[PDB]
RNA sequence: GCUAAACCUAGCCCCAAACCCCCACCUUACUACCAAACCUUAGCCAAACCAUUUACCAAAAUAAAGUAUAGGCGAUAGAAAUUGACUGGCGCAAUAGAUAUAGUACCGCAAGGGAAAGAUGAAAAAACCAAGCAUAAUAUAGCAAGGACUA
RNA sequence: GCUACCUAAGAACAGCUAAAAGAGCACACCCGUCUAUGUAGCAAAAUAGUGGGAAGAUUUAUAGGUAGAGGCGACAAACCUA
RNA sequence: CCUCCGCAUAAGCCUGCGUCAGAUACUGACAAUUAACAGCCCAAUAUCUACAAUCAACCAACAAGUCAUUAUUACCCUCACUGUCAACCCAACACAGGCAUGCUCAUAAGGAAAGGUUAAAAAAAGUAAAAGGAACUCGGCAAAUCUUACCCC
RNA sequence: UGGCUCCACGAGGGUUCAGCUG
């Protein structure tokens, strides 16, 4: 499969290919399931062919003739992708009514952040695991005032935003 | 003495280096020889369709016409998967027995 | 060399502003609204001197205890340095002892 | 595009902006963002003063991030272009731009600078017209394809009937793939 | 003799002593790292 | 595939399957004169051995018959304008030995 | 005539208002997967030494009142009862205003310290003067000038 | 991560004389007696010759521990990142 | 004509004299270190281990020493991941310094003290010196040739 | 508070002879 790894042997260095139109996420969500496991693998192998081409170009210092096209595949990947997972979306709300495929928890870190914790996979249960019980979800009061001064610094640089967008537009009131 | 650069594989003394690996997941176990025990079903399988005769491919046409985005909402999927209930005016209760199992996930991408 | 070499952009000044033209409207509105107002009550300004005026140390002092418990952490700190430096100061130092 | 980088006509990837605005200076602005902008890429319009007072023209392109316009084969000034050595070699024009609320658009009927008004027109749904009279004016603007690209009705075909299986199940199916055994239960904290 | 050279390095010495772990053990060392948070540091351990 | 937490096997479940690969790969040009039968791979950190003869013997139908890889660095040498390290990256290359003597040569695009 | 010199907006400051925020990562963080928080601040500093004491900091307008009161009765400290409580700028303008072009570069084992700087314009798809020199080295004698002188 | 001391698991010590001794001469290494150069230096303590120990109360790599009126010290107010 | 040099591993760095192109080991682009070496280990319950090493043989000690599994239970699925470059590290420097271990005992490896003159003084280092031989000097310090004895601690 | 002897050792501090030498 050497040969589909690179293009077409006629098209080898004529300065544009004529390919165009990108795949777009109303005509996957038109198309089946097994039907985007294959256009998936069609999109795939062309891909690698494009990023060979792209790698070749580099090395021998000549122009890419089709970085438009290696954009299509990349958005046309992208919308595959797009589409199936919101399948699965759909699909997992209605037989589980959970917003996301990976369970998680609010959790608060040792500098008092609260943070989404997401969950891990292992194998013992959660109350012997070693390491995980090293690990700490909670903080401490002087994460306190820690925690004080982030908020006021973040509300610093809230207030500079907000004065320096008002004194631009009154700049702009008195040009105009 | 850069704290400022990654730190990788390539970085430490010869324990640190054989230690710590890029992100390629685990495919086996090491036992009691220093020998690994490749397992079977912890690689993965590539599920490749067959993709001769086949009519779609990579790019469309320009003279493709135009349609306005439609997002799939669970609600839309219900409709159309289950006007046969007004037909007659699917469902998983729980999931432990399901090989490709929704919320907590099963299956890979 | 220190001095600009090309003179600036023109300065011009709208003197009929409406700002500047009313300028000084409802100051004497107690005098002449029979006294239910008072000119400090038109001054716009921080709570804490605003119908006052005070030095200094008294500006700290009254900012402390008028908006000092939400006042940023290290605004507190700074204020809480400026007045025992300034009471150091104003009591300890220069002639007239 | 980086903040603070002032946009020529030439676009972002070019070496006459690379050169313009090199990553290590560093730039004033010039005030120009009100949405409701009447003129675009594709337009006859008609400069009013400057050079050529009074006259009419095709808009090429819009710099709309920056209040300018700069039209068709009017408006130009002149430089040495190319020419690749010590001599005098070639003469091009280039096109200066031009600035809004200072040309305006033409009626194809009454072929005067005009101002025009986004009224809501029973049509659909927006379009522009103008204010002292009538006379809507419109919106201003063969391929056949190789070996990878589909047909229309190859791209349309439709064959997507809703089913409460994941791609993971049916592709399983289809591909005739039998998994007996059953995924054990691990601990997910 | 000649003084200058007191950094021996080891990238386990520096690792064990003022890494990330390290900081995070102690309660002023979750201080510390709470500091240059604040500070904006980019880098906030070994 | 890579950026996807991949289920865990316990002791009796399940093949790992994957529809829908994450991982796109690229034929380079040797720089050091391999032999025949030596295509050379660039692949993402996260793509072992295994995974890129089952990627090239299914997707491909490529017979392998032995894959090779390292890890090459990527400079961290170069400085902007504000004496701040660019950091071009690190990559995986790999070195695949074809089967029944296949004997692939890289072609000459760009003629 | 070289080196330069010049510039104005990037932003900042003080107020008002309004309560704000896919993967990996505590193991050697940024690494798919194994058997415990809670305890008076001290001291510099004033007392011209210092030893009791020494303002506030640990939410509280104006006045009562710096009063009653405390106190090596001295430096100083000090109440209460009671009593009327819509955004702007005689701010900075690049050694200033923020440390900030950035908590970066650089320094330090670490905690930590911590910068500098840009100005063509509508479009670049287009002129003069700091110091230091040079044009142009010097001619008895001396704080380098002053009175002068035809010089 | 220097340095003082300790802990854990390692290593080095030619030749001749001698015949398990804190042995002799002497390399490797460790130290720093005398001189000379050097002094904004090659070096914020070096160089060159001269010298002392060199199977031991030795030197040494790696990891760990003791922390500020504290540690540590075969006491020199020594050392604890010039 | 030179060299306790050189090669390798360890530790530390982290692409830092590879190719090409460009400007005045610098800049940019393109390449590259491929596991067999090395690292990342061990399913346990109970239990077994008085005997050194030193050519270990007599023989010699004292300071008394490192190398070790069994009965049974469960376990055949097999070879992934990571290191692998260089003129390099710690000394602000392309620093006469610091730097562990194996091997080569002058190298089969690696290197160059002199930019070009001239041939003043002063200065540094070396070699030679009639006669004399410490008269020098605080003192035989330095050099030169090697040695004796006495005290003090 | 010993005292008198007392052997070996010292980049310790002095002294003598001999040689050797700018
Ligand atoms: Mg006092
Ligand atoms: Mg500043
Ligand atoms: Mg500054
Ligand atoms: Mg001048
Ligand atoms: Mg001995
Ligand atoms: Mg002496
Ligand atoms: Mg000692
Ligand atoms: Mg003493
Ligand atoms: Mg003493
Ligand atoms: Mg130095
Ligand atoms: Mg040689
Ligand atoms: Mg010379
Ligand atoms: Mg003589
Ligand atoms: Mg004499
Ligand atoms: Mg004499
Ligand atoms: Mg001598
Ligand atoms: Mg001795």
């Amino acid at each position: 499969g050497l040969e589909e790894f690179f293009d077409d042997p006629k098209n080898w260095g004529q300065e544009k290919v004529k390919s165009g139109a990108a795949w777009t996420c109303q005509q996957l969500r038109n198309k089946s399931n097994e039907d985007l496991h294959k256009l998936w693998y069609v999109l795939l192998k062309e891909r690698n062919m494009l990023l060979t081409l792209e790698q070749e170009a580099k090395r021998q210092r000549l122009p890419m003739p089709s970085p438009e096209r290696l954009d299509k595949v990349v958005d046309s990947m992208d919308a595959l992708d797009k589409v199936v997972q919101e399948r699965e979306d759909a699909l997992r709300l209605l037989q589980t009514g959970q917003e996301r495929a990976r369970p998680g928890a609010w959790r608060r870190d040792i500098f008092g952040r609260i943070i989404w914790h997401k969950f891990k996979q292992w194998v013992i249960p959660w109350h012997l695991n070693k390491r995980y019980n090293r690990k700490r979800f909670f903080a401490l009061p002087y994460v306190d005032h820690f925690l004080r001064l982030e908020r006021e610094k973040r509300a610093r640089i809230k207030a500079r935003k907000e004065n320096l967008e008002r004194k631009k537009a009154k700049i702009l009131l008195k040009k105009f | 003495a850069d704290r400022m650069s990654k730190w990788t594989s390539k970085r430490g003394p010869r324990s640190f280096r054989g230690r710590k690996g890029r992100g390629a997941k685990g495919i086996g176990f090491l036992t009691s020889g220093w020998r690994f025990v490749q397992i079977k079903e912890m690689v993965p399988e590539f599920v490749v369709p067959d993709l001769t005769g086949f009519k779609l491919k990579p790019y469309v046409s320009y003279l493709a016409p135009e349609s306005e985005e439609t997002p799939l909402t669970a609600a839309q999927l219900f409709s159309e998967a289950v006007a046969p209930a007004i037909e007659k005016d699917g469902f998983e209760p729980t999931q432990e027995g399901k090989l490709f199992q929704l919320y907590p996930r099963n299956f890979l991408r | 060399i220190g001095i600009r070499l090309t003179l600036p952009p023109p300065k011009v000044v709208d003197r009929w502003n409406e700002k500047r033209a009313m300028f000084g409207v409802y100051d004497n509105i107690g005098i002449l609204g029979n006294f239910e107002k008072h000119p400090k009550e038109l001054i716009r300004g921080p709570i804490w001197l605003r119908g006052w005026k005070g030095n200094e140390l008294q500006r700290c002092i009254r900012k402390r205890k008028m908006v000092g418990s939400r006042m940023f952490a290290d605004d507190l700190h700074n204020l809480n340095k400026r007045i025992r430096y300034l009471y150091k100061h104003f009591n300890r130092h220069g002639k007239f002892r | 595009l980086p903040p603070h980088y002032r946009y020529g006509m030439s676009p972002p990837g070019s070496v006459a902006d690379k050169r313009k605005n090199p990553p290590w200076i560093r730039r004033r602005p010039v005030v120009v963002s009100d949405e409701d902008w009447y003129l675009f890429c594709g337009d006859t319009v008609e400069i009013l003063e400057g050079k050529d007072a009074g006259k009419q023209g095709k808009v090429v392109q819009v710099i709309r991030q920056r209040n300018w316009v700069v039209v068709g084969g009017l408006n130009t000034h002149y430089r040495y272009i190319g020419k690749t050595m010590d001599y005098r070699g070639t003469m091009i024009p280039s096109e200066a731009p031009l600035l809004h609320r200072q040309v305006k658009l033409v009626d194809p009927m009454d072929r005067k600078p005009t101002e025009i008004e986004w009224r809501f027109t029973e049509a659909g749904e927006r379009v522009r017209v103008s204010t002292r009279s009538g006379r809507i004016i419109p919106k201003p603007e063969t391929w056949i394809d190789g070996p990878k690209d589909t047909s229309v009705e190859d791209a349309l075909e439709r064959t997507y009937v809703p089913c409460l299986k994941t791609l993971q199940e049916e592709v399983m199916e289809a591909m005739g793939i039998k998994e007996t055994r059953k995924y054990k239960k691990v601990y997910w904290y | 003799k000649a003084r200058g050279n007191e950094y021996q390095p080891s990238n386990i010495k520096r690792k064990n002593k003022h890494g990330w772990v390290r900081r995070l053990s102690t309660p002023a060392g979750v201080q510390v790292i709470l500091r240059r948070m604040l500070k904006g540091r980019k880098s906030l351990s070994h | 595939a890579r950026n996807v937490v991949y289920p865990l096997y316990r002791l009796g479940g399940p093949q790992l399957r994957v529809f829908r690969t994450n991982f796109f790969i690229q034929l380079v040009r040797p720089g050091v004169a391999q032999p025949e039968d030596t295509v050379q791979f660039r692949i993402p950190m996260e793509m072992t051995r295994v995974d890129l003869r089952n990627y090239l013997e299914g997707i491909y139908n490529v017979p392998v018959a032995a894959v090779r890889t390292r890890v090459q660095h990527g400079s961290n040498k170069r400085r902007d304008h504000r004496n701040v390290r660019i950091k071009k990256p690190d990559y995986k290359v790999a070195y695949v030995q074809l089967a029944h003597g296949q004997t692939f040569t890289f072609p000459d695009l760009f003629p």
